[PDB]
Formats: structure tokens, sequence, C-alpha cells
């Protein structure tokens, strides 16, 4: 229960769930990419932008 | 580089560049791995 | 340019702190072997001056200084602890270069040999071992008075008077590769541009020789009435400022770049240009007459290629024949100018031996002045 | 231009976005980057959400008639587990 | 319009279809 | 359609230079055959059937 | 050429026409890590015998 109360430990589970939320849309934006290559035109740059 | 063709392979490079220096400093700390070899100067034949 | 479109010098006792706004803020204080290096070395009377050479490092605040005792000492801003190096072959230091991309590794210059000096950059004892100091020695080559690493770091250049052939070194395969051409004299000083493209190699005579990092080309200059005392690039390596012995004259040489292919040579414009006269004239100041003119005995650029410093040195009829020190504001685009910006004044009694600019100082520049005093002054210049 | 300032200033929490954010996990993760910890007294409570506001407002401010349980369940789990509520979202996984 | 959206992001992937038999 | 630019901001463009004329079902049929050509090259089976 | 000769760096960083891709740098800096992991490898199996 102190544990679950720490400000410190709250921050941590919050940090995790938008880095789960960020890999996820990661997943979903590349999938899409991936199948739609000639709209999508990537080219050969890797990098998120 | 106008284009960041090279920063695509940065991190690569940097790897490879550090892990071989790696290599290399594991290496010099051998017995005679650290030792200068005795030189003639002037000679015909080269000892580079 | 010329002496007579310069400000005032700063009335007598003032010493100039730094430069502000394009001003120079004041305030109250902050041969034998060893008469050829008394000859040609850098400092204004190394035969009789406690500190034979100073030298900053390449890229932090760290710096060697070469002593009369024929120590080198080394400082840096993150230590208390100043080593003193000593090898059984130093003796008459003429020249210190530390090595560019290397925390660790100072060149010096001596009588009979080069000393090359590694430096533990975390462990910086008082006194490092004599194995810390490999030599470097060719016969004849002696003794060295200049030395000049290639920006990459993976040469050295080396001068004597003596020796009609510049040596390069490779410092880690230990190898020695004389440059001979045919007749001239021996060298003096030499200088590579930034860009590690070109050499400039000076004689005792009227000659100098610039020569290319690539295919080692030479190209002579022999049209001068005295020999070329000294010189400085600028930061793109596309002009050559130097002076003539006899001459109150500074002069620059082009070089544009490489646009064509297939040959290896040298490259520069068919003539020099005149850009600054150093002759004898007058400026009025609070304190009379003052006069002003002599031959630039040392020249140094900043890295921004946007203040030249001027140690001159005043004739037997100018200020008793004292060294000065000048501040030009440079341009190098589209026109290449000399601007004047003031002129550099210590504690009333010292006279400037040596100036050099630093080469990593994020806030405009900062000029090194030892004097004859002992003390080192550093003067910033706000830009 | 809205969303983006809504996120780095934590401001609007009384907007959702949602001509950016179509989805539950846009929805959790704008909400999400929204919270705060923090007693700042100098925060107006219009734009103050905590986490303990936000797992309530899942819990039972919305609840299993409006995530659809029984067609989306993962999603529920996933509503509740990303907002630490780790007991609850258990329980519910143990009811199907 | 303060209540969530109640979909996920891979909605856009799982588009119907005969979801089996890989081939090719 | 060929060097894929999307075609509806030309479409449009076409609309605001007319008073009131035909230029419209060219444009429609123009898009109806522009989504038919990425279509053929589409890969994800979901995305050709949309 | 890599240190005096600035026309032919730009020659390795261009991209070659049609598919816009650096074949010229993505050629020359495989085979300079191919030579550099080459060494590295060289000096364990040297390290362990």
């Amino acid at each position: 229960l102190k544990n679950r109360s720490s400000v410190e430990v709250r921050m941590e589970f919050v940090r995790q769930a938008l880095a789960y939320l960020e890999q996820s849309y990661k997943n979903y934006t590349l999938v899409t990419v991936f199948g739609n290559l000639h709209q999508a035109q990537l080219g050969g740059v890797p990098g998120t932008y | 580089d106008r284009f960041g063709v090279v920063q695509t392979t940065l991190p690569a490079i940097l790897n490879t560049l550090l892990t071989l220096q790696e290599a290399v400093d594991k290496y010099f700390k051998l017995p005679h791995a650290s030792s200068k070899p005795p030189r003639i100067s002037g000679s015909l034949v080269d000892t580079s | 340019c010329s002496l007579g479109l310069f400000p005032p010098p700063p009335p007598r006792g003032q010493v100039t702190l730094y430069e502000h706004n394009n001003e120079l803020v004041t305030g109250s204080s902050y041969l034998r072997s060893e008469d050829l290096i008394a000859e040609f070395a850098q400092v204004t009377n190394w035969s009789s001056c406690c500190l034979r050479v100073f030298a900053w490092h390449p890229h932090t605040n760290k710096f060697a200084v070469a002593l009369l005792d024929d120590s080198v000492r080394v400082y840096n801003a993150s230590s208390t602890i100043v080593p003193s190096l000593k090898h059984r072959l130093q003796r008459n230091v003429a020249s210190l270069a530390w090595k560019p991309l290397s925390a660790s590794v100072l060149a010096v210059a001596c009588q009979s040999c080069i000393l090359i000096w590694t430096l533990d950059p975390t462990s910086l004892s008082t006194r490092p071992s004599s194995g810390c100091a490999q030599v470097l020695s060719h016969p004849g080559h002696t003794p060295v008075t200049s030395l000049a690493w290639a920006p990459s770091g993976g040469r050295l250049l080396s001068a004597s008077p003596v020796d009609a052939a510049i040596r390069v070194w490779d410092v880690s395969t230990e190898t020695c590769v004389p440059l001979p051409w045919f007749r001239g004299g021996g060298v003096t000083n030499l200088l590579w541009s930034p860009d590690g493209s070109k050499i400039l190699a000076t004689t005792p005579s009227a000659v100098f020789r610039v020569w290319e990092a690539q295919m080692w080309t030479c190209e002579r200059w022999p049209t001068l009435s005295g020999r070329c005392q000294t010189g400085c690039w600028s930061p793109d390596g596309s002009r050559l400022l130097f002076t003539v012995l006899g001459e109150p004259l500074i002069y620059s040489l082009s070089f544009p770049e490489r646009c064509g292919e297939g040959k290896g040579c040298v490259g520069g414009a068919k003539s020099a240009t005149i850009v600054a006269d150093l002759s004898e004239t007058t400026i009025q100041t609070p304190d009379g007459e003052e006069r002003l003119g002599g031959e630039a005995h040392s020249m140094v650029w900043d890295p921004s290629g946007e203040r030249l410093a001027v140690l001159m040195k005043g004739k037997p009829r100018v200020q008793d024949g004292k060294p000065v020190i000048l501040l030009f504001r440079t341009r190098n685009s589209p026109v290449f100018e000399l601007l004047p910006c003031g002129i550099i004044q210590g504690e009333p009694g010292a006279q400037p031996q040596l100036i050099t600019f630093h080469p990593s100082f994020n806030k405009g520049a900062l000029l090194s002045v030892g004097w004859s005093t002992g003390r080192i002054a550093h003067i910033p210049l706000y830009f | 231009k809205r969303a983006v300032y809504c996120i780095i200033g934590r401001c609007d929490v009384t907007d959702n976005q949602s001509e950016v954010a179509d989805k539950t996990e846009d929805y959790l993760w704008l909400k999400l980057n929204q919270v705060c910890f923090d007693d700042d007294g100098t925060s107006s409570p219009q734009d103050r959400l905590t986490l303990s506001q936000f797992q309530k407002q899942l819990l039972e401010d919305y609840g299993e008639s409006h995530f659809t349980v029984n067609q989306q369940p993962f999603l529920y789990f996933q509503v509740l587990f990303l907002t630490a509520q780790f007991e609850a979202a258990v329980a519910f996984l143990f009811r199907m | 319009s303060g209540a969530p959206p109640v979909r996920s992001i891979y909605d856009d992937i799982s588009s119907p279809g005969l979801g089996s038999t890989p081939l090719t | 359609i060929r060097d894929n630019a999307a075609v509806d901001g030309i479409s449009l463009h076409l609309q605001d230079i007319c008073p009131l004329l035909y230029s419209t079902d060219d444009a429609i049929c123009s898009k109806a055959n522009e989504l038919l050509q990425r279509s053929r090259q589409v890969q994800n089976k979901t995305e050709k059937e949309r | 050429l890599s240190q005096y000769s600035p026309s032919r760096r730009q020659e390795v960083f261009s991209l070659s026409q049609p598919g816009g891709h650096p074949h010229n740098w993505t050629a020359i800096s495989r085979e300079c890590l191919n030579l550099l992991n080459g060494m590295t490898q060289k000096l364990i199996l040297y390290q362990e015998a």
C-alpha cells in the first residue's frame, strides 16, 4: 500500500503506460506504412520523423 | 551531406569503432603487446 | 590600412583588460646552436626571457609553458596539480606543439632531439617518468627551431636552419621522411593551413617555400628584399599573411580552391597584395606625441577570422625599440580587410614577449600575452 | 495545434481533441500526459487531472456499460491496467 | 463530448476477411 | 495519378475556376480511377478492398 | 578523397536515380565495416588463443 501510494511509483506506472501506448502507436504506424508503401513513399532513411 | 545519408549509419559506425577500441585496449594489456621493436634508421629495406 | 588609422594607446599606467562593443576597455591592473635559436625563436628576447614558449591545447583549457631552466610545465583549468617535464636530452627549448585529436600528447623542440611527451589526462603527476617521453632525432637536424602537427593528428613536421629538408614524422610508425630541395638555406619556421592541404616553410634567406600536403609539391617565392620573418593562415586556408624583415609591410597571398582535377600544384595567385603598412608615424595622445612603427615579429589570427593580433617591434628611434601589440579587426569575404581595433598594453615596464589566441573559446576570442615580468595575461575579446 | 498544447501545457482536460484522437488508446495517452501528482496550488482545478481522478473517472463515472465489456473485454482490461487499477482489472478478468 | 471513444488502434488492421490459411 | 499526388486538390481547383459547368463528373470519374489504379499496386488485402 | 577533394565526397553522399537510394555510401560504409569487424574478431580470437 505504501509502494502503490508512492508519488515516484505512480509516476513510474504512468511513465510505463505512456511508453506502452507510444510503442503501440509505433507498431500501428509501422504496419500502416509497410502495407501502403506506394502511398507512403518511405524511401531509404530510418527514423520516426 | 544534404540527404542525412551518413547519419542513418552513425550509430552502427560508433558501435563498431568503440567495440574495436575495446578489442585493441583489451589486447594492448597483454605481455609484450606494449613494447616497441628496436629500429635501424636509414635502412634501404623498410620496417614500418 | 596604416598605423595613422589606429586609436591612441592607453594613458601611461593603464592596462588593456578586454575588448567589448569593438572598444578596448582599460583598468589599473589585472652562430652556435643557442644564438641560432635566439635568431629564429618566436619570443622577442628568447635568450633573457623567463618564458621560452607558450602553447594552448587545440580543444581544451590546458596549456604548456617552456621556461629558462628547460622545464616544460603543463597547466589545466580543472587541475591545481602542475606537471614538471624534464628529460636528460631536454635543452634550449625552442618550440612546443600539442597533437590535435588527442587529450594526452605534447611535442617539444630541443637542441639535440624532439621529445614527444605522453601525459595521462586524469592522473597528471607533478613529475612524469622519463619513459613517458618518446625521443625522435636525425643526424644533422639540430637544433630544432619549430614544430607543426597536421590538423588531422597523423603527421608532425620539424624545422632546423642547418638542414635543407623539412622532416615529416609519423610519431606512431616512428618513420622520418626528409623533403629535400635544391639549395637556398635550411628551415626556420613551419605553419600548416587549417584544412591541412598547405604548409608555409620559411628560410634564413630572402625566399619562402609553400608546400602541398596531398602530392608533396613545392612553390617558391624569391622576390623579397629580406627574410620572411613571420606569417599566419586564414581559418579557411584560402589566404596567407606574411611579413619581410626590413619592410614595415603586411602582405597577403590568396589560394583559390581546386575546382579542377589532375595536378598537384600548390596553387597561389601570381603575386601578393599589401594590406597594412607599419611605417614610422606619430599619434597624438594626452601624454604628447607617441611614435609607432617598426617590423612585425609575430602575427596570430583568431579561430573565427575576425581578430588579427600583430606583435610589432619598434626601431631604436621609436619608443626606445620596445615591442607593441596591435589589434586589427579582420574580414575574409567577399573582400579581405584589415580594420584597426586598437593597441594592447600591459604593466608599466612590462614588454610583450609572445602573443597567441585560444583555439576553443565560446565567447568571441581570448588573447594570451606573455610579458617580460614573467606574467601571463589572458585578454578576452567579446564578439 | 490544440492537442500538442493541451499535452505540453496540461490544459483543457475538458477537451478530448477528438478531431485527432478517434480511439481509446489516444484518449488514454492524451489524459495520461495531462496527469499531475503534485499539489502545486498555482494550478487552477479546471486544468488539474490527478491519476486518482482519472482512475475513478473510468471505473465509476463511465464503467463497464460504457466500454461495451462483452464485445471488447481486453480494451476495458487495457483501460484499467494502464491506469494501474490492477486489483479491479483482475476482479474483472476473473468474472469472464 | 467528455466521455471516451470505445475503439483500439488495431481496428484499422482487423478489417473483415478470411482470417486464416496464409499461402504465398 | 502516375506521379502520385492526390487528385482531390486539383479536382477542387478545377471547380473554383468554373461559375457552374459540367467540370465535376470527369473529376469524380478521375477520383474513382485514382483509387482503382492505386488498388492495383496495394498489397494489404484490407486496404485494397477498402 | 575523403580528406583532399569535396566533389568526390559529394559523389559518395549522392542518391542514385531512379530509386533515390544512397548506393555509393551504403557500399563504401558496408565494406569498411566488414573490414573493421573482421579486425575486431581477428583480435578476439588471438586474445582467446
